[PDB]
């Protein structure tokens, strides 16, 4: 019912927005990607889901302290101040008292919690003081470690804090935990300084979504005064979620622009009524996710973009296996190991079939714009490189043949020597020359080489080639470490290069490196990740175990046709990895088991496996001799 | 070695306590080095007062007839800037700036601790280069759109500057107004170091201890409260000892003075012994090579295992990673020493374990201390070491009612009174055994919800993951069947609505650092797979032959499946365990036939109940 007409309501808002609202989508958008957000949640918030305001406990204050209700309405001021006269009159203890009955009272989350926590935010810098947004991440998966005093700041536990600027109340329902009264607000530089330092930090690095405020809100302009203090562009904007009644005069639009808010106006978004919040909080918060759901993608233009934008990383590898563009594209196409495409989790518009519609309509390509049309070529030339051939529906005729075309799997040490001798016109060249000289033996020199790669292309964005030095750097130092630790202790390597590479590679943490990257290897080339890992063939392997879970698309074609994608992912990327434990026991586990499984289905004939080069030169290469000894005699 | 035990030994209180401080944080991921002049001079850095000097020869013409104090080392530069130009400036800082100096060794041992960031006072890439060799990537701060720009979590803030956008003046504070309007030309850069200051343990390096910026800290750690902020460590360098009357003030101030001259005996240019004194008393302090009593070692081993506690039981694997690959303990119960390059401390803990007399010339703490890890230790198989190992049996006690199969007894136990949550922890599992997901889903969502406020949250985590495999379970069981109709509509709704995107990545680096350092280990149950490792040496097995490896993998085997069940785990139910005891039985059987393999009551069961009825016809016909 509400899905529907709802979903196509916020396609339609959104197809009437102007430039300025969507680009604000956009940049809360891709800051939810990098996972440099911060939600910065105030009291309509937590208005939403049913929680106590302030004013009634203003109120509550007058009725204690004056006696009668206030004939009328008050101001900001008297909203700090009803409370510090019953603070200086009453007392603490009426005080705390008071926050304790009023407090105690358990309201629910709203589902904007839940839509707060749907972009990855890194901190929570709530000036509300209730467990919802807390327990909304304890029930979300994300712990937020939570900050409202400033030992709190000093035991913050995790990289993503909970930072309550007015304070909390889970050390008590007191009133030193929390910022209510009036010098609460007025000696907050004195009393809060780590919170204080602690949100301008925060406020400064990540971008910062405000949600639950108006936009007059006393510490809305606290944060004004000091980005006001601040320089000119060295700071984001803070977005926000404005979600008042009436639309904002544009005026006061103009105003608060300049101060440095990017207002995402609700009112002026969506129809909605008077009291109709959790409709305007929901039309920007599911604006916001079916944003990034890619929910809203329409013409080709923002198809070819998108899929440039999971894929003009990747074309500084030379090979990329299907299960790395399973990841690349956050599994929502399940891509078949012979070149077809299945959806699997795409909830928003189908990118890959509009890519696969311009690949076969030459007309269709043909009305695209001549940037978009450049990068439905680069596209183009990987897909048919990488063997992305069509759809699951377009699966007619296709073949299944791997080339690896890389001289250190064909054998071919000749060309090698004569490609090392040569003069590199690239640092990727000095890449290649280093893996080659990885795989004739010379061991000490290729460790050099990657040495040289590395100094020579940290100053170098896209650095994957960087990383893939030093991840080889690291095996490499790896090989000659295994090498002189089962040959020694003829001679391979002299004592003063084994005391320069125990000297240079200590304890370096491989962990860390993946996690060292300036986001372009972070966001870009995530799934590079299982080469900090030191084991990347577990599913892999887990697949083997269906062979041995023992006996249309057969199960014995998409384990070649997937130790092909890692041995061309292995090789044609130049990495020394190919070279380990790991997989050469997962050659020799998958070859064995698929000659033994192909023995079976020869073995019940009660009423094949041609092995074309490629597979001979995995049995030549990576087997040992009693391997075929074994093969053989069974 | 030698002569850092003995300075070791010959240490008051409070040095000593402030190395163990700065080897906790060091732990913990909680350190800062806050190095300055001092560290860039022993890799043979250029000086400032020569730049000083050197802008004399070009202001007045002479050098200094004498000495300079602070404010003129701050005003050569600021008036050679306003009489010559920034062009003269830039060129001297390039000329003395791109000569190449090399690291030091403290550099490699600053980055011995594992510091969360670096803030330096230096504008040299030496810090940083020392973090590219080393493995450590820190990513560089020294300007504003650096600190918007700032990638890892780990930062190398030069708080002065520094020079690879350009040798230019601006980019680095060295002249005097660069240090006059520092808080509105470098506000950004100012508020990032106080609050790396106030979550971090700081360690002063390269510092005087007169030093204008420590000033500027002490006076910001003035202004701020009592007992809110950690106080900063500082390793003092200067050739003379410190007297304890400045000692005494600069304590109260905040700072935590470890000095160096009061430490080692050095001479008067002897710079590289004193701050590799220091270096190397807090390395060889966290490498266990100052363990000496048998306090000590009762304590440490406490310190990996009293975490460990609440589980019910602890692979032999798990053991070998909470103790930092110290000691790789064999399957059968024996301990191999792999890289204890320190104090022997589980030696002296199985010859006090040996030796009764031994044991009763201990303090009454850690002899409960010793109580509690024997107690484990027997608990968990730990017998002796591999010297020791003489008479041993390889028997195994699975002692849970889901594993042995009965069924009634769980039911009972599901409809009794819970006195605590591990109670309802194990209750949850054995709803989640009976096929009652339901039930088990509602529960585990309240031992999560009553195990917030706890501390050493392990039940709390592992009842975050049964959580979250007890819903993989309830969505791919209707997935697969969905006949007859499972579970209701509206509490599918119910776990689609709470159990969305649950980042199983996240959830181990979401813990109050008492489930980050305590329980490292069961960081395999955030991932999805965890048996690799041991498929491994099933690939053993078939590297074919079609301490011996038969007895090596049954014992894994069990240590697996006694991890999983004995600590109450729904991850035994699933695709990766069900197939890894399939093979592993398969190729145990399959080796057994080619070389016995007597089947006790375990295997039987761990046969009649992971298999599928075509694995023994299989087995059968073969």
């Amino acid at each position: 019912l509400e899905s529907k007409r709802y979903g196509e309501k916020l396609k339609e808002v959104f197809l009437m927005l102007d430039n300025n609202v969507v680009e604000c989508i956009k940049e809360i958008t891709e800051s939810s990607r990098n996972g440099k957000l911060v939600f910065f949640v105030g009291a309509g918030v937590s208005t939403l889901s049913d929680y106590p305001q302030w004013w009634r406990l203003v109120d509550k204050y007058h009725e204690e302290l004056y006696g009668s209700p206030k004939k009328g309405n008050y101001s900001s001021d008297e909203y700090l101040r009803i409370p510090q006269i019953f603070y200086n009159v009453k007392g603490e203890m009426a005080f705390d008292g008071i926050l304790k009955d009023f407090f105690q009272v358990d309201k629910p989350t709203n589902p904007i919690h839940d839509k707060i926590l749907a972009m990855n935010p890194a901190h929570v810098i709530t000036t509300n003081y209730d467990n919802l947004i807390d327990t909304a991440c304890w029930k979300r998966g994300k712990y937020f470690s939570v900050i409202s005093a400033e030992e709190d700041v000093a035991n913050a536990t995790s990289s993503r804090y909970l930072l309550k600027v007015a304070g909390d109340f889970r050390k008590g329902f007191k009133g030193e935990n929390v910022v209510l009264k009036e010098d609460d607000y007025l000696n907050y530089d004195q009393n809060y300084p780590l919170i204080s330092n602690l949100m301008k930090t925060i406020i400064a690095t990540h971008t910062i979504v405000f949600i639950g405020y108006g936009l007059g809100d006393y510490n809305i302009n606290m944060l004004l005064n000091w980005v006001r203090k601040l320089q000119k562009d060295s700071f984001h904007k803070p977005f926000f979620i404005r979600t008042d009644p009436s639309p904002i005069e544009n005026e006061t639009l103009i105003y608060y622009e300049n101060k440095g808010l990017r207002i995402i106006d609700a009112a002026s978004l969506i129809d909605s009524n008077e009291y109709d919040y959790l409709e305007r909080y929901s039309a920007v918060m599911d604006l916001l996710i079916e944003s990034q759901e890619n929910k809203f993608i329409t013409k080709d233009d923002e198809v070819i973009d998108y899929i440039y934008g999971k894929i003009s990383p990747l074309f500084a590898l030379q090979y990329i296996r299907k299960i790395d563009l399973k990841h690349v594209f956050e599994y929502d196409y399940h891509f078949e190991v012979n070149g077809t495409v299945v959806r699997h989790k795409n909830k928003g518009f189908g990118y890959m079939e509009r890519f696969f519609e311009l690949k076969e309509s030459c007309d269709e390509r043909s009305k695209l714009s001549k940037k978009q049309y450049e990068r439905f070529n680069a596209l183009f030339n990987f897909f048919e490189k990488n063997g992305v051939i069509c759809m699951a529906k377009d699966a007619g005729t296709l073949n299944t043949s791997i080339e690896i075309n890389s001289l250190a799997y064909h054998g071919k040490y000749d060309v090698m020597k004569k490609f090392i001798e040569e003069q590199s016109v690239s640092i990727e060249d000095d890449y290649k020359k280093a893996f080659f000289l990885a795989c004739l033996g010379r061991w000490e020199e290729s460790y050099d080489l990657y040495s040289n790669i590395i100094l020579n292309s940290i100053d170098e964005s896209n650095g994957c080639v960087y990383y893939l030095s030093q991840i080889n750097r690291y095996r490499i130092y790896q090989s000659i470490t295994q090498a002189v630790t089962q040959f020694n202790g003829y001679k391979p390597f002299t004592d003063e290069f084994l005391a320069r590479i125990e000297r240079e590679m200590t304890n370096f943490n491989i962990d860390d490196l993946f996690n060292g990257m300036p986001f372009e290897f972070q966001k870009k080339y995530k799934i590079l990740e299982f080469l900090s890992d030191n084991q990347f063939l577990y599913d892999d392997t887990v697949k083997l175990f269906e062979l041995t879970n023992k006996v249309g698309m057969s199960s014995d074609i998409v384990v070649l046709l997937r130790l092909y994608d890692n041995l061309r992912f292995l090789y044609e990327n130049c990495l020394w990895s190919v070279s380990f434990h790991e997989f050469h026991q997962y050659i020799r586990n998958s070859m064995s088991l698929l000659i033994e499984k192909a023995e079976y289905e020869r073995t019940r004939d009660i009423d094949g496996f041609f092995m074309e080069y490629y597979d001979f030169v995995n049995i030549s290469r990576h087997f040992k001799i009693d391997d075929i000894k074994n093969l053989e005699r069974s | 070695g030698e002569k850092l035990k003995e300075v070791f030994l010959m240490l008051d209180n409070n040095v000593v306590e402030c190395i163990k401080e700065i080897t906790e944080s060091s732990r913990n991921g909680k350190l800062v080095f806050f190095v300055g002049a001092g560290v860039s001079t022993l890799s043979d850095y250029p000086q400032w007062w020569r730049l000083v000097d050197k802008y004399h020869e070009e202001l007045y013409g002479s050098p200094k007839k004498g000495n300079y104090s602070s404010d003129e080392y701050l005003r050569i530069p600021q008036i050679f800037y306003n009489v010559k130009g920034e062009m003269a400036f830039d060129g001297i800082l390039k000329d003395f700036f791109q000569v190449d100096k090399p690291t030091n060794p403290i550099h490699d041992k600053i980055l011995a601790m594992n510091p969360a960031h670096v803030i330096t006072t230096n504008y040299d890439n030496l810090i940083d280069t020392a973090c590219w060799k080393r493995g450590k990537y820190f990513s560089v701060i020294s300007a504003e759109e650096d600190v918007a720009n700032a990638t890892s979590s780990r930062y190398l803030l030069k708080v002065a500057g520094d020079f690879r956008k350009g040798f230019k003046g601006e980019n680095v504070v060295l002249k005097e107004d660069d240090y006059l309007n520092y808080d509105q030309n470098y506000p950004l850069i100012s508020n990032l170091m106080k609050t790396i200051i106030a979550t971090h343990t700081i360690v002063f390096i390269g510092y005087g201890l007169g030093d204008y910026n420590i000033n500027m800290l002490l006076n910001w750690v003035r202004k701020l409260q009592k007992d809110s902020f950690h106080k900063p460590f500082f390793i003092r360098t200067d050739p003379s000892p410190i007297e304890n009357e400045t000692l005494i003030y600069y304590e109260n101030k905040g700072l935590r003075i470890i000095d160096a001259a009061s430490l080692i005996d050095s001479n008067e240019y002897d710079y590289l012994e004193r701050y590799s004194a220091v270096m190397d008393l807090l390395i060889e302090s966290q490498e266990n090579k100052f363990i000496t009593k048998d306090d000590e070692v009762i304590d440490y081993i406490y310190g990996k295992i009293s975490p460990l506690f609440a589980l019910q039981y602890i692979r032999k694997i798990d053991l070998k990673h909470v103790f930092e690959y110290d000691y790789h303990f064999e399957v059968n119960g024996t301990v191999v020493r792999h890289k204890n390059k320190g104090f022997g401390y589980m030696e002296r803990f199985f010859e006090l374990k040996e030796s009764c007399d031994e044991r009763s010339k201990l303090s009454k703490k850690q002899y409960e201390r010793f109580n509690a890890l024997f107690n484990f230790f027997e608990k968990n198989g730990v017998i002796c070491m591999a010297k020791d190992a003489g008479t041993l049996n390889t028997s195994i006690e699975i002692n849970s009612l889901a594993y042995h199969g009965k069924y009634d007894v769980m039911k009972k136990f599901i409809e009794e009174q819970s006195v605590s949550i591990e109670d309802d922890y194990k209750k949850a599992f054995f709803l989640a055994c009976l096929g009652r997901w339901e039930e088990s889903y509602d529960l585990y969502s309240n031992i999560i919800l009553n195990s917030i406020d706890e501390s050493n949250g392990c039940v709390y985590y592992l009842s975050q993951i049964n959580r979250y495999r007890i819903y993989q379970s309830i969505t791919q069981a209707v997935t697969q069947f969905n006949h007859y109709k499972p579970f209701t509509d509206e509490f599918l709704a119910r776990i689609e609505r709470e159990m969305t995107n649950f980042n199983i990545d996240d959830l181990f680096n979401g813990m109050p650092f008492e489930f980050q350092k305590k329980y490292k280990i069961l960081e395999f149950l955030s991932d999805n797979q965890f048996l690799y490792d041991d498929t491994v040496k099933l690939f053993e097995l078939t590297n074919k032959v079609r301490m011996s490896s038969d007895i090596v993998v049954l014992l894994r085997l069990y240590d697996n499946l006694r991890f999983l069940y004995e600590n109450c785990l729904w991850s035994v139910s699933f695709h990766e365990f069900h197939q890894y005891i399939r093979n592993s039985m398969s190729l145990l059987i399959e080796k057994a036939e080619y070389e016995g393999f007597f089947m006790e009551y375990y295997d039987f069961v761990n046969i009649s109940r992971h298999f599928k009825i075509d694995d023994i016809k299989n087995l059968e016909r073969s």
